[PDB]
């Protein structure tokens, strides 16, 4: 390898981890914690940004001196996509939306973007490209973002043939839209869960864990080519999770057994906004199907991370959403919800 | 261009204005560098006249002006009086020691820069940096918050 | 009343507050330091000295400066005795390497045997 | 004067460019790197010899005290001529 | 005479050593040593029991009237037996004098707090034990107060690294500020500045 | 003068044979796996070690540990000695027994193939100040060397 | 700097630059010291 | 090898202090994680006091474990009244500190440190 | 000597007019009617305010504002690689690397400033054997980024260019008593 490359240090801030990572979904939820780690681990980071600086500089801070490069990208400029890949080995792809824009739609953001973001990656010379799709992103489901996140899979696995590509259930953190959309519910008067939450199966999974699992991911040699499923270590019912939630939050909790029709038309309904919407009708699906069971693909035990329980890293999401009244509650006071095995 | 990217770019122009016109510091020193930012507050060069004006609590504060030394026992505070502040905060780091630990940078109770815990948008050099550069600072902050779009990126979106 | 007795080696290294790889894995040198043959001063071989093993010094990614990991690279303990020096070394339960003060040899020294009638010590300039 | 390297990325005075596979030049991607365009080595080889008369001479730099500690210098060899050790000004005596 | 060389005066030193000697005969108990220096200052080495008579004596006394602490501070010299060489700078303002009391202490034989004599001895002491580890027996509050909360170690030891061993930074997966081993982006470059070539021989010592 | 030398043409990143013949770099896990799957295939006799001039004798135990747990004592050195008679079995055989205090001390040296000036430099240094100053008979069997 | 001008050198800028911080004109540090160990460059032929 | 004590003559004494010690820390941890919001369980507090009290176990000087005992006083002084902080007390965890691994495989892949 | 800034001479006895004067005085609140007076004065003066960016603030030739290499008025830069300002800077923000040039001379191939670790103090101005190392009066040079602040040979070189017009200036000015 070059010289410049070689790991130095013992790991720490300022040292040296040889790794020259390329990060696309650097601004949104998981791009911080992939940043963070790799900041932490010592890295060369370049973030290719197309909002503001001042959004992207909650990032600022993730390493040391010069070891992040912020720059300009457009996703309709190739010239801008080669010019961020072009001194890299590690290109991790985390491009993605809820909804749809005017100007970016599901195929675009899914397919196109990292189409070309590998074309790029492959045609400047890397050694190791990193795509995070979505987990039961086979083919034709009940979505337009799974199947637009699989054919992309396609696509990509097409252009640059050793992509790892990395499966993750819905993620849940401190800026997620998973667990504080569902403590977001408490705004309304009831949760309305489709057929009241049941036949709908969940193992949701620490962000923390799958930045951890990106960054093994980037220092593994035998995960080239590769497709993980980072999943959580429980499953539990879409009810049972609602419940657990609200118990955590302290709130209250109304359910409501929603046909899934009408609760698509009044997702699209909210979805139909200008700004970021609280759920589309891709989220309230996406929310229903239930997530699949992995069994012959590798995972985070096989990468190299213990999946943090929900149960345990629950109160740093949901302390923000309870009053004052129930603000000084600990771990014990809401009781787990019920897993399942199936 | 279409109409709109026009009307767009012309109101985000007066939601920079607004923003750039009133910028209230956290009322909040640590060291000679302070000593230095009310220097600048007295008469000769009249921060409230360019608009700038003290308010003690974060919560209506914007601009945070982290002088002097950031020590180990005030990282933590520091911190919090950050994330205290509402959305719109800028951070402008003065001194040495904040800019990057300075005369105590090998010292065992002192943060080697204050950008490893709060997110600086721009650094003053100097020890202390006179009111003049401190004031140089302050207007350079306020061009580059004339300069961000963040309705015309919105907009692109 | 006020004398109590300990057989111990007097270990303090949950007082220093050291974490315990700098503790366990730490090699410290108890030498009287070598004259530089630069200069003829030796004030500077008077003093017993302790230093550490010389841990990893590599470039900075940015500047290319030296950039370390370890706290004890610039720590130089002087003392007046060789025994000090192991007093201190076993109460802080570092192991030690110590080297014998060399003391240089006297020797003769005479001007007239630059101008020897017959041995091979006289001198062919000045 | 400044060069090129073959990566297009130009040469300082002391010699140093990146190579063409180091990752270190995305830090100089839409931005630059500055390089002095006055080099002291070719600086010194448009000046001219100051030619003198005398076999020791005394050079502070100009300036009196604005220049360097003064320092003499020998002009006894005729291939080559006496540089100062600070300013780098050669001297050389004359043989006519 | 000499414009460059500092003015002496004989009276305030012979002044000085009368007073040392009238304090080692009033309290031979536990003064072990009694020097003026060429700077004429005085200072009484005492026992380390003995800095409560010691203390309370120069305070009280008629001639002595020690009623102003000036400081409280601790040396660490690490090749002796009792490492902490610990210094009492008090002032006379009746006789407008100054005076060093010395005594010694290791890390693990703690010395008589003088909070009783002195109120400034206080945090003077509680200084003390924070930067160099020296307990003090009957303080009301001994704690840190330099240091950070949760500081292991005393800095001010010299064994103890300049840098010291951990760091702040702040992390965003836990939302904290969080402390981190020491790693430098430049290491303090240490410097040998000391001439091999003896500088004052009136401090010769004599060979080993 | 020749610690220049440790800045070029210097080792630092392991390296294996290609399939086409060339050496390319690769990781440590890498090359030792493929060093020690070719000493698990191969047996006592049939594994060797050589050692040079540069080495220190943390490595010759180590080596000699690995190959005597392998079976293996053909531990060679690039520098030859007599092995027949007493050979490396006796330590007087092979060593400077009267040492350099030795040098000073003798009164008459006799150098049997050797150029000191140049093996030893300072060994031949204490040699001409021993000349100097208690007069050595200094002689030699080898070629007539300055 | 009408009446008395400054001495004019040949290196000092004909045109003078202001702050050109947050722009592309801006200074980016980089180490000005050249490569100090040399790696060992394998032949390319193989032996076999 | 005669020495002077500080508080105990004898490490039976010291021994009752180091009981004493860990009782009024099994008790303020509890009150520690529901008055600071702590990510931590009532179990994690006390299983992290039992491993520095085991980290300290070693000690057999009754003036060494004297001292141990005034330091975990004023840190559970510290802790009681609030000076410590969320960030003060989660600084036991090491949480974002890689764990160095003990085998002689991994000292060997990432550097030079023994 | 010493006087008493509190204690009063003796007593003023009880005067009816005395009495009248202080009733007044508490009554209809003397002291703050003249203090209102002495801030209405202050209101009819002259602000002291200069007008930034276009009035700036007096200055002196010593000033010790942004770091800066100097040349010979040959061209040749003045440093001769001798690290007395690296010996001397106290922050340690000196960082200097050296060898023989293509024509012999000692230049520095690396002279790196940390301006963010710099304490402005002129150790190195002041050491300089050649005046090589200076502070010209640059104060106005804040980044936006904490990278850009620290400095290398290129960067002191160009600004010594930049800055020479009143560098040489102001050391013509000062350096007799220097
Ligand atoms: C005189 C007193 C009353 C004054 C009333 C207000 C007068 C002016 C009214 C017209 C302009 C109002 C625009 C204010 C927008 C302020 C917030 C902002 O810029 O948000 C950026 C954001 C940009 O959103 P975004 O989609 O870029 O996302 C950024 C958020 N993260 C980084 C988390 C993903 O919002 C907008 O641009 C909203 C535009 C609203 C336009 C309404 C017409
Ligand atoms: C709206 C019209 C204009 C109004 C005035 C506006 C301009 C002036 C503003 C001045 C600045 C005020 C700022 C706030 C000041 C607060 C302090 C303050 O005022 O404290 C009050 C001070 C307090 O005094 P004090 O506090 O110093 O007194 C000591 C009191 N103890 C010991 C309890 C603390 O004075 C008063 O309370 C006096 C009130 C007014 C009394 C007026 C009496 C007039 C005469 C009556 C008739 C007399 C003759 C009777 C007949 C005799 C016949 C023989
Ligand atoms: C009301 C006054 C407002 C401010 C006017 C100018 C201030 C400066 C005047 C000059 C000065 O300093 O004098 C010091 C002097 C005080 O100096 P002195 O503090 O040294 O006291 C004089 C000496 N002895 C103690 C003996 C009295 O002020 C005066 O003499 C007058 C003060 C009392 C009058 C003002 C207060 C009562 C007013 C009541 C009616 C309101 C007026 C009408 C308002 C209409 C509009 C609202
Ligand atoms: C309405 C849409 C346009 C709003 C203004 C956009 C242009 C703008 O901001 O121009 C800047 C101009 C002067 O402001 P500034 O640049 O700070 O001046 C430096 C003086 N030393 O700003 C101005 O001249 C002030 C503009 C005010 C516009 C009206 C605001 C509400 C009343
Ligand atoms: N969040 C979840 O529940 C899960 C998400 N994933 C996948 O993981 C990835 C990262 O997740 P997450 O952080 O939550 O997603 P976000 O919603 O936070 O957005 C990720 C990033 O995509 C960028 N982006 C989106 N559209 C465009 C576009 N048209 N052009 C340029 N940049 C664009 C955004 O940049 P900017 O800020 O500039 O707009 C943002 O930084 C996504 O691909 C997502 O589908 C997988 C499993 C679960
Ligand atoms: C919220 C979480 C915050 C955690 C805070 C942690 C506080 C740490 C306090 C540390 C206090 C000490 O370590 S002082 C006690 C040390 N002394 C000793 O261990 C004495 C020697 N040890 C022993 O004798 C041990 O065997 C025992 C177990 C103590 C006694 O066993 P016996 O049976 O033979
Ligand atoms: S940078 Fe200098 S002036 Fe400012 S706080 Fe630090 S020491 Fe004081
Ligand atoms: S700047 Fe001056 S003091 Fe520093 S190395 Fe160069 S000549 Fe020496
Ligand atoms: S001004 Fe002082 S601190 Fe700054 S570089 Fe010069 S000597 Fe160092
Ligand atoms: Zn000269």
């Amino acid at each position: 390898l070059h010289h410049a490359v070689i790991p130095h240090g013992k790991g720490g801030r300022s040292s040296v981890s040889g790794v020259v990572a390329t990060v696309f979904g650097a601004t949104g939820f998981l791009g911080r914690y992939v940043v963070n780690h790799l900041g932490r681990m010592g890295s060369q980071v370049i973030i290719p940004y197309r909002c503001d600086v001042y959004d992207i500089m909650h990032l600022r801070l993730m390493g040391d001196l010069g070891q992040l490069t912020f720059l300009e990208w457009d996703a309709r400029d190739k010239d801008s996509i080669r010019k961020a890949v072009q001194h890299s080995n590690v290109v991790i792809n985390l491009i993605g939306r809820e909804w749809e824009t005017r100007n970016f739609d599901f195929e675009d953001v899914f397919v196109n973007i990292p189409r070309a973001i590998a074309q790029a990656s492959k045609e400047a010379g890397v050694e190791r490209f990193i795509h995070v799709s979505h987990l039961n992103a086979s083919m034709k489901s009940s979505s337009k973002s799974l199947r637009s996140k699989a054919v992309g899979e396609k696509e990509v696995r097409s252009v640059f043939p050793e992509a790892i590509i990395i499966r993750p259930s819905d993620i849940f953190g401190r800026e997620d839209r998973f667990l504080n959309h569902f403590a977001n519910y408490r705004w309304f008067l009831a949760v309305p869960l489709v057929s009241l939450g049941f036949k709908t199966v969940k193992q949701p999974v620490y962000v923390a864990d799958v930045s951890k699992g990106i960054v093994n991911a980037t220092k593994d040699p035998d995960a080239v080519g590769k497709t993980f499923a980072f999943t959580g270590p429980n499953r539990y019912l879409l009810f049972h999770l609602v419940k657990y939630i609200f118990g955590m939050t302290h709130r209250t909790f109304i359910p409501y057994p929603l046909p899934l029709f009408v609760y698509s038309w009044i997702g699209k309904l909210f979805g139909l906004s200008p700004f970021e919407p609280w759920t589309t009708k891709d989220k309230v699906e996406r929310i229903h199907i239930s997530d699949v069971m992995p069994t012959d693909l590798p995972g985070l035990e096989d990468l190299g991370v213990q999946p943090t329980p929900l149960e345990l890293k629950s109160i740093e999401v949901l302390r923000r959403h309870r009053t004052y009244r129930w603000l000084s509650s600990e771990i014990e006071e809401t009781k787990p919800a019920k897993t399942v095995n199936y | 261009r279409s109409r709109a990217e026009y009307v767009v770019t012309k109101l985000d122009d007066l939601i920079n204005w607004a923003r750039r016109s009133s910028l209230w510091p956290m009322t909040f020193g640590l060291a000679c560098c302070a000593v230095e930012m009310m220097h600048m507050a007295a008469p000769r060069y009249d921060m409230d006249r360019f608009g700038v004006v003290f308010r003690a609590s974060p919560r209506q504060a914007d601009v945070m002006i982290v002088a002097g030394t950031l020590t180990n026992k005030m990282a933590p505070a520091l911190r919090k009086v950050y994330d205290q502040m509402p959305e719109p905060r800028y951070v402008v780091s003065m001194g040495s020691c904040a800019n990057g630990g300075g005369y105590y940078h090998y010292s065992y109770s002192v943060v080697r820069g204050c950008d490893r815990i709060v997110p600086v948008d721009i650094y003053v050099p100097g020890c202390p940096p006179t009111a003049e550069a401190l004031l140089y600072g302050i207007l350079q902050l306020q061009r580059k918050i004339k300069r961000e779009q963040k309705l015309k990126i919105w907009y692109r979106r | 009343t006020q004398l109590i007795t300990v057989d111990e080696k007097l270990d303090i290294t949950t007082l220093t507050g050291v974490p315990e790889e700098h503790i366990k894995t730490r090699k410290v040198r108890i030498f009287v330091p070598a004259r530089n043959n630069m200069q003829s001063g030796v004030n500077n071989t008077k003093k017993w000295k302790m230093e550490f093993d010389t841990r990893e010094r590599w470039e900075n990614p940015l500047m290319g400066w030296a950039s370390t990991a370890d706290p004890l690279s610039n720590m130089v303990l002087t003392f007046s005795a060789k025994e000090d020096a192991i007093a201190f070394a076993e109460k802080n339960g570092w192991s030690y390497d110590v080297e014998e003060k060399k003391v240089p040899k006297p020797k003769s020294k005479s001007y007239g045997a630059n101008f020897s009638w017959n041995k091979r010590t006289r001198v062919s300039t000045k | 004067g400044v060069q090129v390297s073959p990566s297009g990325e130009k040469i300082t005075h002391t010699g140093q460019v990146y190579d063409e596979k180091d990752y270190r030049r995305v830090r100089f991607v839409d931005r630059q790197k500055e390089v002095n365009e006055n080099f002291a080595i070719d600086l010194i080889a448009q000046q001219p010899v100051n030619e003198v008369e005398h076999r020791i001479i005394a050079c502070d730099g100009g300036g009196g005290a604005l220049g360097h500690p003064k320092v003499y210098i020998n002009l006894d060899k005729e291939t080559k001529t006496g540089t100062c050790g600070y300013c780098g000004l050669q001297f050389k005596q004359h043989h006519h | 005479k000499r414009p460059t060389v500092r003015p002496r005066s004989d009276v305030t030193h012979k002044q000085l050593s009368a007073f040392g000697e009238y304090v080692a005969e009033i309290l031979p108990k536990y003064v072990q040593q009694v020097q003026v220096s060429c700077l004429d200052e005085l200072e009484i080495c005492i026992h380390p029991d003995g800095v409560i008579p010691t203390l309370t004596f120069l305070r009280d006394h008629t001639n002595a009237q020690f009623k102003s602490l000036a400081d409280l501070t601790a040396v660490d010299v690490p090749t002796r037996q009792n490492r902490f060489e610990i210094v009492y700078n008090l002032l006379s303002l009746r006789f407008n004098s100054r005076i060093r009391v010395k005594t010694y202490a290791d890390e693990l034989t703690p010395i008589d707090s003088i909070v009783s004599v002195h109120i400034a001895a206080n945090w003077y002491e509680r200084e003390v034990w924070d930067m160099f580890g020296v307990f003090f027996f009957n303080h009301p509050d001994l704690r840190r107060i330099l240091t950070d909360y949760g500081f292991e170690g005393h800095p001010f030891r010299k064994d103890f690294p300049l840098t010291g061993y951990v760091e702040l930074r702040y992390d965003d997966e836990v939302k904290r500020v969080v402390a981190e081993p020491v790693e430098l982006a430049q290491e303090f470059r240490k410097f040998d500045l000391n001439s091999p070539w003896e500088a004052f021989p009136a401090y010769r010592q004599p060979p080993e | 003068f020749a610690y220049d030398g440790l800045k070029r043409q210097r080792l630092t990143e392991p390296m294996v044979r290609n399939e086409k013949g060339l050496l390319t770099y690769t990781s440590w896990e890498d090359a030792l796996s493929r060093v020690a799957g070719m000493l698990q295939n191969f047996e006592g006799n049939a594994v060797a070690a050589i050692a040079g001039g540069l080495v220190d004798a943390e490595a010759l135990v180590a080596l000699k540990d690995l190959l005597n747990k392998v079976d293996s004592d053909n531990l060679c050195t690039e520098e030859i000695f007599p092995t027949e008679g007493a050979g490396t079995d006796l330590r007087s055989n092979y060593l400077l027994n009267t040492t350099i205090a030795g040098v000073e001390e003798a009164d008459v040296v006799l150098l049997v193939g050797t150029n000191p000036r140049f093996e030893a430099p300072l060994f031949n240094a204490r040699i001409r100040k021993s000349w100097l100053h208690n007069d050595l008979k200094v002689a030699l069997i080898g070629s007539p060397v300055d | 700097p009408t009446t008395n001008p400054p001495t004019a050198r040949k290196f000092i800028w004909t045109n003078h630059k202001f702050n050109v911080s947050a722009t592309p004109e801006q200074y980016v540090p980089y180490s000005t010291t050249r490569k100090k160990i040399h790696e060992w460059v394998p032949p390319s032929t193989p032996y076999k | 090898t005669s020495v002077k004590p500080i508080f105990s003559r004898d490490l039976n004494e010291a021994k009752r202090r180091v009981r004493e010690l860990y009782r009024a820390w099994y008790r303020e941890v509890p009150n520690t994680v529901h008055l600071m919001q702590l990510d931590i369980t009532v179990k994690q507090g006390r299983d992290k006091v039992r491993e520095m009290f085991m980290k300290n176990a070693h000690v057999t000087d009754p003036r060494v474990v004297d001292l141990l005992v005034i330091k975990g006083k004023m840190e559970l002084q510290e802790t009681i009244k609030v000076w410590k902080q969320r960030t003060h007390v989660m600084r036991f965890f090491h949480e974002t500190e890689t764990p160095r691994p003990k085998d002689f495989l991994s000292k060997f892949y990432m550097g030079h440190d023994p | 000597t010493y006087k008493y800034v509190n204690k009063k001479e003796q007593e003023s006895e009880v005067d009816m007019k005395s009495a009248t004067d202080n009733a007044a005085r508490i009554l209809m609140w003397t002291e703050l009617i003249r203090g209102l007076g002495m801030t209405l004065s202050y209101l009819f003066r002259e602000p002291a305010t200069i007008n930034y960016p276009f009035e700036k603030g007096p200055l002196s030739p010593r000033f010790r504002g942004e770091h800066a290499l100097r040349r010979y008025p040959s061209g040749e830069e003045r440093c001769i690689a001798c690290k007395l300002c690296e010996a001397i800077c106290p922050a340690q923000a000196i960082t200097i690397e050296a060898e023989p040039r293509a024509d012999g001379s000692r230049r520095t191939t690396r002279y790196d400033i940390d301006m963010t670790k710099c304490i402005y103090c002129g150790f190195c101005q002041e050491a300089c054997p050649v005046d090589a190392i200076v502070e010209g009066p640059n104060f106005e040079f804040s980044t936006e980024t904490h990278e850009e602040l620290l400095y290398n040979k290129e960067k002191l070189l160009n600004n010594g260019d930049k800055w020479e017009a009143e560098i040489a200036a102001n050391i013509q000015a000062d350096y007799l008593y220097r």
